[PDB]
């Protein structure tokens, strides 16, 4: 049995930590909603 | 019970202690999360009950109390903010420039930020604070890291 608890507001934060890259990937989506890499 | 707009954690008491299985967005009285977080099961908000309304395994999305309300889209150019809510940790905005998932039915924005599976359903935002999609369904690239799609529903 699952329950929900408030975590905060949905706002954009100016001066937030900027990280992560931007990869262009060939992917496939199956009937089960699962992504996979196409090569 | 609580129906105020905002980000919420999805918890379960079924396993050891209280375990965070995911995250969701409350907007216009509708709770939005990823399908694999709840598997379509009912949710509790204190003494109140949230019942599933719409869901789809392939899109990996589900809404509670009403139809999917989130219709903002990534513009394909700007940086976004993942409002990450990790297990046992405080909500934190992380800014990134999304990459692309090239599929046979079109391109999807994707965020390359590694977080625990219990962070699934955390909202991805634009500079206006609008939810452009949810984090938690993507792929594992060659080095072990996760790259999630910016998964957005359809507002009927
Ligand atoms: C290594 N890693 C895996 C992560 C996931 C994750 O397993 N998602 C997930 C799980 C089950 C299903 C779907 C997606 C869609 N179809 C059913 C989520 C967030 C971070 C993750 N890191």
């Amino acid at each position: 049995d699952m329950y929900i608890e408030r975590a905060g507001d949905i706002t954009w934060e100016k001066d937030a930590e900027v990280t992560g890259n931007s990869p262009r990937l060939d992917v496939a989506l199956d009937e089960s909603g699962d992504f996979s890499l196409v090569e | 019970g609580e129906t105020t707009d905002g980000v919420y954690r999805v918890m379960t008491r079924r396993l050891l202690g209280s375990t965070q299985v995911g995250v969701g967005v409350m907007q216009e009285g509708v709770f939005h999360t990823m399908w694999h977080v709840t598997k379509g099961a009912a949710l509790r908000s204190g003494e109140g009950r949230l019942d599933p309304y719409w869901g789809d395994v392939k899109q990996d999305l589900v809404s509670y109390c009403g139809p999917w309300k989130l219709d903002a889209a990534w513009d394909g150019l700007s940086e976004v903010q993942l409002l990450a809510v990790p297990p046992g940790e405080r909500a934190k905005n992380i800014q990134t420039l999304p990459g692309i998932f090239k599929t046979k039915d079109g391109d999807i924005g994707a965020v390359a930020l590694d977080y625990p599976a219990g962070t699934s359903g955390s909202p991805i935002l634009d500079k206006c604070g609008r939810v452009i999609g949810l984090y938690g369904n993507g792929v594992v690239i060659k080095n072990g890291s996760y790259v999630s799609a910016i998964t957005q529903g359809k507002r009927e």
